[PDB]
């Protein structure tokens, strides 16, 4: 009971588990990459003529 | 125009065809995008909406 992680070790261990999630509420380089690739083959084709 | 005619017995058009350049050009910039320019001389069809 004692060994009862303090609660700081507690909000370290936690939000280290979080950050191994891969769904952060922003995107991350994945996610962004392929936001990116749609808009930009999204609308009237910039090479038409 | 003014045209004479023979009097036939039904009632009969008059085909009339006039003399016009309605070209298309293909425009393939890309992938999967077809576009299409069509443009006759004499006689347009663009309303610029």
């Amino acid at each position: 009971r004692r060994r009862f992680p303090e609660p700081a070790v507690t909000r370290a261990i936690t939000a280290r588990f979080e950050a191994e999630s891969d769904q952060q509420p922003y995107a991350g380089p994945h996610e962004t990459n392929i936001i990116t690739a749609d808009v930009v083959r999204s609308g009237p084709p910039p090479s038409a003529v | 125009i003014n045209f004479e005619l023979d009097p036939m017995d039904d009632p009969t058009y008059v085909y009339m065809l006039y003399g016009v350049f309605d070209t298309v050009r293909v425009n393939q910039p890309e992938r999967n995008v077809l576009a299409m320019a069509y443009f006759r001389t004499p006689f347009a069809t663009g309303n610029a909406v």
